[PDB]
């Protein structure tokens, strides 16, 4: 049960300057970390994290490296300079996962009432959104096996907290603050649409691949499931929604009506003082 | 620019405002306010305030630092 | 035995931890380490400003904690980097940010063993974006009076330090101190990243969100009705015959616009029914 | 109603005085305890009986009084 | 330097900076407080020795 958290960019600057340590100290391609919080609600805070001196050997990609000189005394300092900011999870690059990752999240479960792994981006290109939450889950199956602990899709987000634009906001250096309606929306428009629709490409890939060479979650237990809300309005030739056009009478009622009747009120905003100012600056110019 | 100079006029405002009162004033947006601190201060006043509402004592804002008439 | 005008290439974290340490450092002041290199001799850079335990006991040079040093730097050294310290922060984030009585005291005591040991005053309570009140300062002493106490070498760059030189008891404050120039460094490896996540972000995130729309209108169409009448009042104000009037008074425009975006914003919230479906 | 030691920057109840000493009251208990013995009281011993049984026998025995059971004076 | 005006100091080294021209006392809260403008002496009738 958590949608979202509140992300300092802080300390993922220290995943940044810690992606600037594994480019220097030798093999170790992805950025692993300890993601350090605390559990307020359903939304939370991440002020600080710090970032593991870590291994992984690429045959029995199970083998985690999360030092306990590094952990322990560590979590003395952190806990020394505060209380409040313990552990809350960790976090590694890459997009999917590691073959490690959920034992590396039960090394801290009992450190946690809910140690998250929030899997997280070194160079965004992304389609969808930024780093992204998972929290302890125990689906398994309708099946009876042994409890299924593979941690699934909690969602999450960049939350903002607190002022700390005294810095940002004077690194903007470029943006403007845009009064919707002034492109920003078109801006939305290739995103979604095209963000979107590229993500129906994947989804696609998703029903050909699946269809293909996709074997038992071809349909475990969510495709048809959302194919109902797929079945919301999918339909053949136009989809018919006949309710919808005199329901568009409503709609398109207020908005014509409106651009109408205030749009002409517009026309004396515009024209009137414009002739105005216009004629004292032309004929009283003499 | 000019958002910035319009919402750049109330950043460090309506907070924590302070409360003092108008005394006298000299001349155009500058003037002179007496303070619930119990002293007295010559302060450059915005262009914000319609410059007829200052006629009496009135119950007026002022920051903790700069002490604007706001 | 030279005298330069330096620089301070900026790690951003070392800004970020420092409006850590001033925005949850509660106004009562305490103080820090600074952890950089010392590149050369006409700049400096930080790398690091790290973090200090509760010291709520008072701003001095005993409240550093030497293993803390030790250790600290030991996860340096555990982690990838282990980099040298340049000095040492403090937050003045109550008052106007300018030396306190310490400072003048642990400045000399720190860069006793250092050489620069630049002093870091910071303030983020003064204002949310306006006003950055990061502050740094170099302290000649009477020993360099010998000289004159002009670097001025490269210029303009105390030049436009010199550009303010407006802090009430710093520039009382002229002797003993000269500041030092602080750049932002071009940190596109971040500030790249900070706008994919910024602007990836902070507009409906995925960006199907909202693509509410019509009652806001119905309020909003109420408020761009009900202050038409007093927006045309103005008229009637404009009704002066002759001439009466000093300045216009010129309510024009703060509804002309709000209608103009905000009924742009009704008319593509109108096209969102014919642009989701098909 | 209290003197107690607050710190100066964390506002903190931090310790109780022990130098709540009460102005003029606990310099109106008289430490010196003159002496008077009852020789120099002359013509009124039986206001010193009825004021013994009245006064001193409740600073001893109430049991006195409440073996008997009613009431002090 | 008139003696008993007003000046305006700073607070920097609290150095003597300007000199202000002012009224001193509570001069604007009851030194104005006439009944302005009113009306003429057609209302009086009678008391005109
Ligand atoms: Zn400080």
């Amino acid at each position: 049960a958590v949608q979202k958290v509140v992300v300092h960019p802080l300390v993922l600057l220290s995943v940044v300057d810690h992606f600037n340590r594994i480019g220097k100290v030798g093999n170790q391609k992805r950025v692993v970390g300890v993601l350090l919080g605390s559990w307020q609600k359903k939304v939370l805070d991440v002020s600080n994290s710090f970032a593991v001196p870590f291994d992984e050997d690429d045959k029995d990609d199970s083998v985690w490296f999360l030092d306990h000189d590094y952990l322990e005394n560590m979590y003395g300092m952190f806990k020394k300079v505060n209380a409040r900011e313990r552990i809350v999870g960790w976090y590694h690059t890459g997009p999917k996962l590691h073959k490690n990752d959920i034992a590396i999240n039960e090394l801290m479960k009992r450190y946690c009432p809910n140690s998250v792994l929030v899997i997280i981006d070194v160079k965004p290109k992304d389609l969808g959104l930024p780093t992204e939450a998972y929290i302890s889950v125990e689906e398994v199956h309708d099946d009876g096996t042994p409890t299924s602990k593979t941690f699934e899709h909690v969602t999450s987000e960049i939350g903002a907290e607190e002022a700390e634009e005294v810095g940002v906001e004077h690194l903007l250096r470029d943006i403007k603050d845009t009064t919707v309606g002034t492109l920003s929306q078109r801006i939305t428009n290739q995103v979604h649409g095209l963000k979107g629709l590229n993500s129906k490409l994947l989804d696609i890939r998703s029903y050909l691949e699946k269809v293909a060479t996709g074997k038992l979650p071809i349909n475990h237990q969510i495709i048809y499931q959302l194919q109902d809300v797929f079945n919301l309005l999918p339909d053949v030739s136009l989809q018919e929604f006949v309710k919808a056009f005199y329901l568009k009478t409503n709609d398109q009622m207020v908005v014509v009506y409106l651009a109408s009747l205030i749009r002409s009120v517009v026309a004396l905003h515009n024209l009137i003082n414009n002739k105005i100012a216009n004629r004292d600056a032309e004929k009283k110019e003499g | 620019e000019f958002l910035h100079a319009q919402e750049e006029v109330k950043r460090i405002q309506s907070i924590p405002l302070v409360i003092g009162q108008f005394l006298e004033a000299v001349d155009q947006n500058t003037a002179i306010v007496g303070s619930t601190t119990g002293s007295n201060y010559y302060v450059r006043i915005l262009s914000t305030i319609d410059r007829e509402l200052l006629k009496p004592n009135a119950s007026v804002a002022l920051h903790k630092h700069s002490n604007a008439l706001v | 035995a030279v005298d330069t005008a330096e620089q301070v290439y900026i790690s951003s974290l070392a800004l970020l931890k420092m409006l850590k340490h001033g925005r949850a450092g509660v106004p009562m002041e305490v103080m820090g380490l600074m952890l950089g290199e010392f590149v050369d001799d006409y700049t400096v850079r930080v790398i690091d400003v790290f973090a200090m335990p509760q010291s709520g006991t008072g701003v001095s040079v005993e409240a550093v904690d030497p293993v803390f040093q030790a250790k600290m730097l030991d996860m340096l050294k555990q982690t990838g980097r282990p980099e040298m310290v340049v000095g040492w922060y403090h937050s003045h984030p109550g008052f106007g940010c300018w030396l306190s009585g310490v400072d003048i005291n642990t400045q000399q005591s720190f860069e006793a063993l250092s050489e620069r040991a630049v002093a870091v005053v910071v303030d983020p309570i003064q204002s949310v974006k306006g006003k950055v009140v990061i502050d740094a300062f170099r302290l000649i002493n009477a020993n360099m009076m010998v000289l004159g106490h002009e670097p001025r070498q490269t210029t303009s760059n105390l030049g436009h330090l010199n550009k303010p030189s407006i802090q009430a008891l710093i520039h009382g404050l002229n002797r003993h101190y000269y500041s030092i120039t602080i750049n932002y460094r071009k940190n596109e490896l971040e500030q790249k990243m900070l706008l994919n996540l910024h602007k990836k972000s902070w507009m409906e995130g995925l960006t199907l969100q909202d693509y509410v729309v019509k009652e806001m209108l119905e309020l909003a169409k109420n408020y761009n009705k009900a202050v038409e009448e007093e927006d045309k009042m103005t008229p009637e104000q404009l009704a002066i015959k002759n001439v009466g009037k000093q300045d216009p008074k010129r309510h024009l425009e703060e509804h002309v616009d709000v209608l103009m975006t905000s009924n742009i914003v009704q008319c593509l919230a109108a096209m969102l029914d014919t642009v989701v479906f098909k | 109603g209290d003197l107690v030691g607050v710190n100066k920057d964390s506002y903190l109840i931090l310790e109780t005085l022990p130098t709540e000493y009460d102005s003029r009251v606990k310099a109106m208990e008289v430490d010196e305890r003159p002496t008077e013995q009852y020789s120099d009281i002359g013509g009124l011993d039986k206001q010193i009986q009825e004021l013994v049984e009245a006064i001193v026998l409740p600073m001893n025995h109430k049991e006195k009084f409440e073996n008997l059971g009613i009431q002090p004076p | 330097v008139t003696p008993n005006c007003r000046v305006a100091l700073r607070n920097d080294s609290y150095t003597l900076h300007k000199i202000l021209p002012n009224k001193v006392d509570p001069l604007v809260s009851l030194m104005m407080v006439e009944k302005v403008p009113d009306s003429t002496y057609e209302m009086i009738g009678g008391l005109d020795k």
